[PDB]
């Protein structure tokens, strides 16, 4: 499961 | 407190220097103690869209009567003032094994205005699963069957009209869906001008009382983004004071990380001081 990517 | 005058003074000035940013970067993200449970169980887990975007369990939407977890999260930006409370469920793009949540979300409250701030897609991965069927066709999801009646593009975002049926007892529930398609994952709106002709637009949709169900793909990032500038837009219009670290840091007491990027957060504040200005007379 990953992260919200941000940039 | 103050007035409307001297916060915006105070936010033009904080703009300048620049300690509004400073101050933002220094809020949290998630409220600590604020317990999170139930997001976390194992059958759970994959009803997650990204592994760090949950919901409290203070603010979480339950379903009626059914047990079955979502991802969402009761928001409500309150203008005590104006004896005002904007409600919105703010939720994360569904997953295809949760669609049929999504839909009883807004069966059991019958929400009719949704607002979608994302593409299905972006650079070949999906952001969210096409919860509506491209019409003329009839989808089932968890014993509702949904058709779009409506769809119309216009430049910024795509107007829907649809039609829920429940399975079970026969009953329609018709549901404006507003497809926000001109503003990309952590980025800005791609014209500052149809945000915030769409936001006003959204406004003017509200039914009295009636939370809108907003979601982008993890539903905090661009969804922070509309609710701070919808309530400033209320403040501004009640000449009301508007302290943007306030607004957000009380969506974040009920769903974390609202508002995700400095970006965001300098663009919702620069467009707050723009409708001031604009709307500023003598």
């Amino acid at each position: 499961f990953s992260a919200y990517p941000s940039e | 407190a103050d007035t409307l005058e001297g916060s915006m003074a105070q936010l033009k000035k904080g703009l300048e220097s620049g300690t509004v940013l400073i101050q933002f970067e220094q809020l949290y993200r998630k409220k600590p103690g604020l317990a999170i449970t139930f997001a976390k169980l194992p059958q759970n887990l994959d009803k997650n869209r990204y592994k760090d975007v949950l919901p409290y369990d203070t603010t979480r939407v339950l379903l009626q009567g059914n047990e079955d977890y979502i991802n969402a999260s009761y928001v409500n930006m309150e203008i005590p003032a104006a004896n005002l409370v904007n409600k919105y469920i703010a939720t994360q793009g569904p997953l295809p094994h949760t669609c049929a949540q999504f839909w009883q979300v807004v069966w059991d409250q019958k929400l009719s205005l949704i607002v979608m701030l994302t593409t299905l897609t972006e650079r070949g991965r999906t952001k969210c699963h096409q919860y509506w069927p491209d019409p003329p066709d009839v989808m089932n999801h968890g014993g509702f069957h949904i058709q779009c009646q409506s769809e119309d593009c216009t430049i910024a975002y795509v107007s829907r009209e649809m039609l829920v049926t429940n399975t079970q007892t026969g009953e329609e529930h018709t549901v404006t869906h507003l497809q926000y398609v001109a503003w990309p994952e952590h980025g800005v709106p791609d014209d500052s001008s149809d945000f915030l002709e769409f936001v006003n637009y959204v406004r003017s949709l509200r039914v009295d009382s009636e939370p809108v169900l907003v979601h982008s793909s993890a539903g905090i990032g661009r969804t922070g983004v509309l609710v701070t500038m919808e309530t400033a837009m209320c403040l501004t219009e009640r000449n009301l004071p508007i302290y943007p670290l306030d607004i957000v840091r009380k969506m974040r007491d009920q769903r974390a990380m609202m508002v995700q990027t400095s970006s965001q957060y300098k663009f919702v504040c620069e467009a707050i001081l723009r409708v001031y200005e604009e709307g500023l007379v003598q």
